[PDB]
């Protein structure tokens, strides 16, 4: 009872159709996660990915930061994930400069626009899932 | 059926082929051109594969060859028992075991090195043994030198027995491929018959002539009264005065009335107060019962009569939906291939190895071996060294295997054939694992550096900072120490007192005491991984592309050992499983070299040293490891800098050898570097301008001279390189530990 | 592409065609070799710069020889 | 050209196949004739089972083209392998065997290419080219 | 006298010296009881020791500040057994050795198989050339004068320049 | 220069450049390099044997009688 | 300035420190040389080649200064 096939019914690409890759689980997960679920924009990509990735940024820096220690925590904390989000949205910028050099299509990822507003749609996000994690940690009282 | 066939007369006995060297080899029975012509004649001394074609001939040269090993082997015990006998302190050291320093070599005074000789106590004069054969030769009751010098003397006669089976089983009596592949048949005689009655011989030795003599001995008789073996051993009056239940005879074996044997069979645990190591009693149980279980063990595989399994159908039974035909077609490779046997055995002897290395210095089983710290350092060290050497081994003869045996029609779709379809998978996945693992542990050591430099020790990761306790190994400890009351209810003392318990001493030094984890323990542990991953990951990618790559196709097709496949695509360098093999002995030796400095470190710190009638406990080091240990600074400097003052300070006393060996291994670890980091194009150059020098003068030999091969020039390095590591940190550890222990 | 030439040091023994593993190399008349053949190179393009040509090549110095130069996906050998 | 419909070896899957450049750079066949269906060792890691009759192959490199006809030849004898070069296009270049027989046979159609009238070591110095375009060689 | 050393005669660090090694070993002996084959050994390295010292002493070495013995190699004939006759006796002998080579590998050469007499030595005429090097000055001097023990310039290979 | 002579070899390029070989064989009509000298030498890849030019050969030692 | 008085036993100071990666060990122990804030030791004997030519205070270092500033430009 095989278990692990070609995948795609092409014994000669370099790939296997295991469980692990092509289980209805991993493809549920996958293809509903905001960068391959259909439909969304590249701004609702961004944006979903930045509030996911701000939201959590903020906690290793508050927790193991130099000043953990000190009333200003959050406040530092916060800092140092706008800053880490400043380097992870230029970052985006400048691989959608590199890689997407001409483009005319637009409302595709890997175009220039598409790109930019993926940037953009995390950059906000990103600021915003940062400032609510901070207001949730002030307000830890009530959980 | 299972039977003996051999062939009379294979190979005529002359000194014609000893006359011819290169008689072997196809190539090199033409005769030399150039001194590459030397080399690879000891480059294929005992590659019988490539030699010839038949394995019936390679199977009996490979049997004859064990005999000479054997022989060698045997001879080596002699010079242990031999040198033990005549020129050495053992009765001394049996009259006083904690003052006398076992010593059983002597120099000649030629040049001065007579100063080698230093005081080692008994009114005796030589250098100081390591190797623990006193206290093996106390364990198993010897207490004169005429026994030594007579098991030294059959010693000799087994090894010539040896050489002559070596001699009659390839030149008068050689057996046959039918003979050599009875592998069912093997496994029963060594199961049963070597390991069961192996264990069975020396569980009689223990209760019929060690646990009289021994106890006798740490009662206080001195070896002059003490009645000799061949007067306990049919005595039964002494034996029942000694233990009682000997009265009873055989009776309660034979009825299954074992309980009566309770006093000489015990389960008791821990160690022994008087010699502060294991139970002789409990050595002898565990023998006899090691050998009902080989015993048992030996009688699963068929043979002439119907009862028993078969190794072929055992595997092709085998088989589960994500393996496809599973083990299928591994017994025809472990059949047929020599190779793939000799990958496993030696993994497995390697792992052996490191396994005995870590029991034998937590649970000591021989008298006053605790106390005799350098011959526990010396012991575990070796042990250690020895089992990295057979595990890289295994990964060569693995890859061998893949090169040369492998085939796909016996492999179709089984799991060597699955695996080497998915080899780029796993070699991503433990690259990964090698790099977030090294990372992460050698960045808590970086971390920690930076802090103290920055005078930031609150930012750490110590145990007062930012912890990193081992939680799981505590509670295994727990476990452990709160086992013989519970869940070993037989049992009266812990397995082993580095788990917790009382602090076993004898006289002033510790011989066992509980071993504490904390952060660095978690630090070094998790570098430990790191290391034998970052070995695993080379060793591994060696063996699975040792067929082909994205890179060479064709790499079977070159061979096993070759050089390259020359400058194109980019370069094609150290592309071979070979290649592979001497990367990843570079990281074995530095993966021991880690690991017994953390023995070593760790049990001067927090072991070993002395405890004084009030109780209080000093250390070697002064349990410096918990507090030093978190950085590489300390590292360097509490115990490289610290402990390398015993070694400097040498000269001019016994140890003056030591450090003489300090510095000669150092000299041998840079001058591999020239080695490892040149090239031959540089060196045949060489060669030619001095070749031309000597045919100036009309002296440039026939026997042109060549650069070595880049294959040899990689071997000489690694060999050079390993040499003078291994020396450097034997000479540090023994003179730091005869000095201070 | 490196630059794979043939010197008229040849001497039409057809094992640099042998050693290719990418089929550079073929043989073609030639008036000056006894065999009446000499080793080319007309797709050097393939050529990635191994020289196995060069190491099976038996004349005293190389008749046929490769000069590495401007790499390639094709030269680099990348399967990516 | 090249059917593009013929019935490929049977093989089971693995990881050394293209990725996601023979797709978009280009991609390699091989395609041969066997006798009898038979095992075989692919370039990349795995045994395939060459098919009765006609046999269609893919790969990544004309390395591996080249590999695996050498292994056909001087293990199953099959030399009426030919290779082509698929373009992202579709496009399809036919390269191993161009004349119809190997390079090793001398054929009387095959035109010198890179061949120099000297012999290796008359070449000029670098200081004559210095400064130029061209090369020494 | 020269460089401002002394000899070691007149030395009061080398007879401070000779004490101390003296004292150590005398030191050592505590351990072991009269008349045992240690206590004769040690009893050996001591009047070796001190025989040692005092040949270093009438030899004529000079002794430094640091009180050991240094040796001056210049041509001084004053200190010829430092280095000049040593040297002499080790260019004789490694003559010896260079001229036993090279005369076995010239018959080695004429033989049918130099190849195979390389690696297996015909000893009867080795020893016979490790015997004939002994005139090895002479000879050498004999060979150049007939043009023998230099190959001329162009009969050897040279690179391309 | 002929069969069974002795000639030192004068290409720049070769391994034995400025050494002795013995004559082997000299082909008639085409074959640019014709004399084919046979050395006891083995060069780096291991022949023993090349073929050469009549310019690139100085005669030293006439065959035997 | 303070170095010209007793070169014998003030420590010439290179540059200060700015490091946010300091602790205020750190500072402590890099605050040297008779100033109020962490320094680095001068090793390079600029200092001494000054005070031989002839600097005797900081405004002739400074027009030195200025001086190569514009050479460069
Ligand atoms: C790799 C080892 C290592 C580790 C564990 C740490 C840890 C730390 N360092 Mg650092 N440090 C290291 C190496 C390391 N260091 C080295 C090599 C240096 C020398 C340059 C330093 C120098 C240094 C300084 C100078 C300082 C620190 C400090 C710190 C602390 C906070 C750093 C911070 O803000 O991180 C931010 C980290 C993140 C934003 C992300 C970390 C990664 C996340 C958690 C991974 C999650 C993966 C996830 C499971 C993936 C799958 C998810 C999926 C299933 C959904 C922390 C204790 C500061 C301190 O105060 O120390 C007490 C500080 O001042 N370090
Ligand atoms: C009870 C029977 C018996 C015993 C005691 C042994 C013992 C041994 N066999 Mg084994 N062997 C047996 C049956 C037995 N064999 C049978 C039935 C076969 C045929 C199927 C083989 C086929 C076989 C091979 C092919 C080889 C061995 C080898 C060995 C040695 C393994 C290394 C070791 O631990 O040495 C321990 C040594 C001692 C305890 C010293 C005592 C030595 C002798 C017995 C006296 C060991 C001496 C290896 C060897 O050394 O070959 C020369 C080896 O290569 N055996
Ligand atoms: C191969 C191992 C071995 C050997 C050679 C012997 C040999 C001997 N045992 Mg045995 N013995 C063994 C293992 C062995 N034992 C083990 C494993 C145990 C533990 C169960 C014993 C327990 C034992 C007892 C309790 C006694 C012997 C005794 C004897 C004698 C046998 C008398 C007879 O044949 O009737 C002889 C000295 C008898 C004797 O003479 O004791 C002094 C005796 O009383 N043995
Ligand atoms: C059971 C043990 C065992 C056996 C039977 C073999 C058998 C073989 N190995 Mg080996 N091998 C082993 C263990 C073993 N190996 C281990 C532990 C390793 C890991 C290091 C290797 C790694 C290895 C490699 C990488 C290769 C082999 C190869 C071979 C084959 C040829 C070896 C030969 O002719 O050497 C003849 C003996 C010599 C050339 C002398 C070696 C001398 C060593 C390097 C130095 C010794 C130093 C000395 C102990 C201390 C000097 C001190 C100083 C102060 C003077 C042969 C089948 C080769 C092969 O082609 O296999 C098919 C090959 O390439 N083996
Ligand atoms: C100190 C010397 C040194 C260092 C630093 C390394 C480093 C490495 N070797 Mg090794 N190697 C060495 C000596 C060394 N080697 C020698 C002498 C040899 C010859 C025998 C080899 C031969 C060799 C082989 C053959 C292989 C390696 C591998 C590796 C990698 C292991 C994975 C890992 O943990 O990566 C993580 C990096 C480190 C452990 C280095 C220090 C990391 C610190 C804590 C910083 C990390 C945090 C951050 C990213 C960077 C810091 C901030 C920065 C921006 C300023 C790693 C890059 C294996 C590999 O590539 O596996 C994937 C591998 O296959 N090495
Ligand atoms: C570095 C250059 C140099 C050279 C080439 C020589 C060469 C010589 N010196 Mg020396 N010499 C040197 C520096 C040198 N000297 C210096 C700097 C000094 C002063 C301390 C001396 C002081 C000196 C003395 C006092 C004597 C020599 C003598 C000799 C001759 C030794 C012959 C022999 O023993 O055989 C030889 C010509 C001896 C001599 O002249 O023999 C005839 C001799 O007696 N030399
Ligand atoms: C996490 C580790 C860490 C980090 C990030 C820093 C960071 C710094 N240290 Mg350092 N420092 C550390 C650990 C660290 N230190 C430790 C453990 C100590 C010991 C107590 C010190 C002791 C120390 C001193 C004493 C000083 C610094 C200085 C500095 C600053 C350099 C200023 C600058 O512009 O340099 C510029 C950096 C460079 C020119 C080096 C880069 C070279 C590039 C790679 C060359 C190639 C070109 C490139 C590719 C483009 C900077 C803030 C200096 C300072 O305060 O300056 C004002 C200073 O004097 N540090
Ligand atoms: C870390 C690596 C774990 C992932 C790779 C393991 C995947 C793997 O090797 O194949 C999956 C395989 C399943 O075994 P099967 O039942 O297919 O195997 C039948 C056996 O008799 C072996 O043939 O083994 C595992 O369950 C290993 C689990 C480790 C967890
Ligand atoms: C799958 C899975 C897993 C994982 C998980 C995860 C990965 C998680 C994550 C999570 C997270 C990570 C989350 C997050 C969240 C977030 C949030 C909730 C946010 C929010 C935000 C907001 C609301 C914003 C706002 C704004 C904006 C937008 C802009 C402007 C400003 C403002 C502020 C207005 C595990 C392992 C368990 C296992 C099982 C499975
Ligand atoms: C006196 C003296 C001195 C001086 C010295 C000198 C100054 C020297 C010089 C020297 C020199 C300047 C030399 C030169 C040489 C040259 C040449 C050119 C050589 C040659 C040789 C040869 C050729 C050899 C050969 C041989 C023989 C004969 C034998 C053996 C073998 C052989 C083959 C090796 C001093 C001060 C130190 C001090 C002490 C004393
Ligand atoms: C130093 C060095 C050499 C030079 C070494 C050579 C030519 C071989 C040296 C072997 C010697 C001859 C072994 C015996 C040394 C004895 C001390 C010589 C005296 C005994 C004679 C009778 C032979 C290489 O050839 C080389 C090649 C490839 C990578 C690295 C290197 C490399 O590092
Ligand atoms: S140095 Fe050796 S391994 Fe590296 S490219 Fe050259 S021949 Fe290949
Ligand atoms: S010399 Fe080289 S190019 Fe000429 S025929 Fe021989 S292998 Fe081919």
């Amino acid at each position: 009872s095989e278990f692990v096939k070609p995948f795609n019914n092409d014994p000669f690409v370099g790939n296997l159709s295991t469980p692990v890759t092509t289980s209805t689980a991993t493809k549920l997960y996958l293809g509903n996660l905001p960068i391959y679920r259909k439909g969304l924009s590249p701004l609702m990509r961004g944006l979903e990915v930045g509030m996911a990735h701000g939201y959590f940024l903020i906690g290793p820096f508050y927790i193991l930061g130099p000043l953990r220690n000190s009333p200003n925590a959050l406040l530092v904390g916060l800092f140092s994930a706008y800053g880490l989000i400043i380097i992870l949205t230029l970052a985006l910028t400048i691989y959608g400069l590199a890689s997407f050099q001409d483009n005319s299509t637009g409302s595709n990822l890997e175009s220039s626009k598409g790109w930019r507003s993926f940037t953009s749609g995390f950059t906000v996000g990103a600021l915003g899932g940062a400032s609510v994690a901070y207001v949730l940690l002030n307000n830890v009282s009530f959980f | 059926k299972v039977r003996v066939i051999v062939d009379k007369d294979p190979v005529a006995t002359s000194f014609e082929k000893w006359a011819q060297p290169g008689h072997f080899s196809r190539t090199l029975a033409k005769g030399p051109k150039t001194t590459t012509w030397i080399w690879n004649l000891h480059a294929d001394a005992h590659d019988f594969d490539s030699q010839t074609s038949s394995l019936e001939d390679i199977s009996r040269k490979i049997f004859s060859a064990h005999f000479g090993q054997l022989a060698i082997i045997f001879l080596w015990v002699s010079q242990a028992y031999f040198h033990g006998a005549r020129f050495s302190n053992y009765s001394a050291w049996l009259q006083n075991p904690t003052a006398i320093k076992p010593s059983a070599q002597v120099v000649w005074p030629i040049v001065g090195q007579e100063i080698l000789n230093g005081d080692v106590g008994g009114g005796f004069s030589g250098v100081q043994i390591t190797s623990g054969v006193f206290q093996m030769w106390r364990a198993s009751g010897i207490t004169n030198e005429t026994e030594l010098y007579w098991t030294a003397m059959g010693g000799l006669v087994m090894s010539a027995l040896m050489v002559f089976a070596g001699w009659f089983h390839y030149h008068k009596a050689a057996p046959k491929l039918e003979w050599f592949q009875n592998v069912e048949s093997m496994m029963n005689h060594h199961l049963a018959g070597l390991l069961g009655l192996g264990c069975l011989s020396w569980s009689g030795h223990q209760i019929h002539i060690s646990l009289p003599i021994n106890k006798l001995l740490d009662a206080g008789v001195a070896p002059q009264e003490i009645p000799l073996p061949h007067e306990l051993l049919f005595n039964q009056d002494l034996m029942a005065q000694l233990y009682p239940s000997f009265k009873k005879g055989l009776l309660p074996f034979f009825t299954l009335n074992w309980s009566e044997y309770s006093d000489f069979l015990t389960f008791k645990g821990g160690l022994n107060p008087i010699t502060g190591s294991l139970w002789l009693s409990d050595t002898a149980h565990h023998h006899l019962a090691l050998a009902v279980l080989f015993i048992f063990a030996g009688h699963m595989y068929r043979t002439n009569w119907g009862i028993g399994h078969s190794m072929k159908e055992i595997l092709e039974a085998h088989k589960g939906p994500l393996t496809g035909e599973g083990h299928k077609g591994l017994y025809e490779i472990l059949t047929t291939s020599w190779h793939a046997q000799l990958a496993i055995n030696l993994a497995m002897m390697g792992s052996l190895s490191i396994i005995v290395a870590h029991h034998m210095y937590a649970m000591p089983p021989y008298p006053y071996i605790g106390v005799d710290y350098p011959t526990q350092l010396s012991l575990f060290t070796h042990h250690m060294w020895i089992g990295g050497f057979c595990i890289c081994g295994a990964a060569a003869h693995g890859a061998i295997f893949m090169v040369r045996d492998y085939s796909p029609v016996q492999s179709y779709n089984n799991l060597l054939d699955r695996v080497l379809r998915h080899r780029d998978a796993i070699i991503s996945h433990l690259n990964w694992v090698c790099i977030f693992l090294g990372t992460h542990s050698f960045g808590f050591y970086i971390h920690n550096d930076t802090m103290r430099a920055l005078g930031r020790p609150q930012d750490m990761f110590s145990d007062k900072a930012i912890q990193l306790q081992p939680i799981f190994a505590k509670w295994v400890q727990s476990l452990h120490t709160l086992a013989p009351g519970s869940t070993a209810p037989n049992a009266l003392a812990t397995s082993s007192y580095a788990f917790g318990g009382d602090v076993v001493a004898v006289n002033g030094k510790i011989a066992m005491m509980p071993i504490t984890l904390g952060t660095a323990d978690f630090m070094v542990h998790h570098i430990h991984a790191f290391t034998i991953h970052v070995t695993v990951l080379i060793l591994l990618k060696g063996v699975l592309f040792a067929r082909s790559s994205r890179l060479i196709p064709d790499k079977a097709n070159l061979g096993f050992r070759f050089p390259c496949d020359g400058p194109g695509r980019g370069g094609t360098c150290q592309v071979s499983a070979w290649d592979h093999i001497f990367l990843g002995l570079f990281w074995m030796y530095n993966c021991i070299s880690v690991v017994i400095f953390h023995f070593s470190w760790k049990m001067q710190s927090d072991v070993w040293g002395t405890i004084s009638s009030s109780g209080k406990i000093s250390h070697v080091t002064g349990g410096n490891f918990a507090n030093s240990a978190l950085t590489i600074n300390g590292w360097l400097r509490d115990f490289l800098w610290s402990q390398a003052s015993q070694v400097i300070q040498s000269y001019g006393s016994a140890l003056s050898a030591y450090g003489l060996i300090f510095l000669g291994a150092h000299f041998i670890w840079a001058f591999s570097l020239m080695f490892l980091f040149s090239g031959r194009g540089y060196w045949q150059e060489l060669i030619e301008s001095i070749v031309w020098a000597h045919n100036k003068l009309k002296l440039a030999p026939a026997i042109q001279p060549r650069a070595l091969s880049i294959t040899q020039g990689r071997a000489v390095g690694l060999a050079h390189y390993l040499l003078g590591g291994i020396g450097t940190t034997w000479s540090f550890f023994l003179a730091r530990i005869i000095s201070v222990g | 592409s490196h630059s794979v030439r043939v010197y008229d040091t040849c001497i039409g023994c057809t094992q640099c065609v042998r050693a290719c593993p990418c089929d550079v190399l073929e043989m073609v008349p030639w008036d000056g070799c006894k065999a009446g053949q000499i080793a080319s190179a007309p797709r050097a393009e393939d050529c990635i710069g191994c020289k196995r040509c060069e190491t099976a090549c038996p004349t005293d110095f190389l008749s046929v020889r490769v000069y590495l130069g401007s790499e390639t996906t094709r030269s680099l050998g990348l399967s990516y | 050209l090249l059917n593009l419909q013929i019935p490929s070896p049977t093989f089971g899957g693995s990881t050394g196949g293209w990725l996601r450049a023979a797709e978009i750079e280009e991609k390699y066949a091989i395609t041969w004739t066997s006798k009898k269906e038979q095992i075989f060792e692919m370039p990349t890691s795995g045994a395939a089972i060459m098919q009765k009759g006609e046999n269609l192959l893919y790969l990544a490199k004309k390395e591996q083209c080249l590999a695996l006809g050498t292994q056909l030849r001087t293990l199953f004898k099959i030399s009426d392998y030919k290779i082509y070069r698929i373009f992202p296009n579709s496009e399809v270049q036919y390269l191993h065997p161009k004349d119809g027989v190997f390079p090793e046979k001398l054929n009387e159609g095959r035109v010198g290419v890179g061949n120099i009238g000297y012999s290796i070591g008359k070449n000029p110095n670098p200081v004559n080219v210095k400064f130029t375009g061209k090369n020494t060689f | 006298d020269v460089s401002g050393l002394t000899p070691c005669k007149d030395s009061a660090v080398f007879k401070r010296r000779l004490d101390g090694s003296v004292k150590k070993l005398n030191s050592r002996l505590a351990n072991y009881t009269e008349g045992t084959p240690a206590y004769i050994a040690l009893e050996q390295q001591i009047e070796q020791t001190k025989a040692r010292f005092a040949k270093y002493g009438e030899k004529g070495l000079l002794c430094g500040a640091d009180g050991l013995p240094h040796l001056i190699a210049d041509g001084r004939l004053d200190h010829a057994g430092e280095f000049i006759i040593p040297g002499f006796g080790f260019l004789y002998i490694a003559g010896w050795i260079g001229w036993a080579g090279r005369s076995y590998l010239q018959f080695s050469k004429k033989t049918d198989k130099p190849n195979e007499n390389e690696i297996i030595i015909n000893v009867p005429v080795a020893l016979g050339m490790m015997a004939g090097a002994f005139i090895w000055p002479l000879a050498a001097w004999k060979e150049l004068i007939d043009g023998k023990l230099l190959v001329p310039g162009d009969e050897i290979t040279v690179s391309p320049r | 220069i002929s069969r069974g002579s002795v000639v030192r070899i004068m290409r720049p390029e070769s391994y034995w450049f400025q050494e002795c070989g013995s004559v082997a064989t000299i082909a008639k009509g085409g074959d640019r390099y014709p004399v084919v000298v046979r050395f006891e030498k083995v060069n780096y890849a291991g022949v023993a044997t090349n073929n050469f030019a009549m310019d690139e050969l100085v005669e030293v030692e006439a065959p035997p009688a | 300035q303070q170095w010209v008085l007793n070169p014998l036993k003030v420590k010439p100071i290179a540059h200060a420190i700015w490091d946010p990666h300091f602790g205020q060990s750190a500072i402590k122990a890099f605050t040297r040389g008779g100033v109020s804030y962490p320094v680095n030791i001068a090793t390079s004997g600029v200092y001494h080649w000054w005070y031989t030519i002839g600097m005797r205070t900081n405004e002739d270092l400074y027009f030195g200064a200025l001086g190569l500033l514009i050479l460069s430009t």
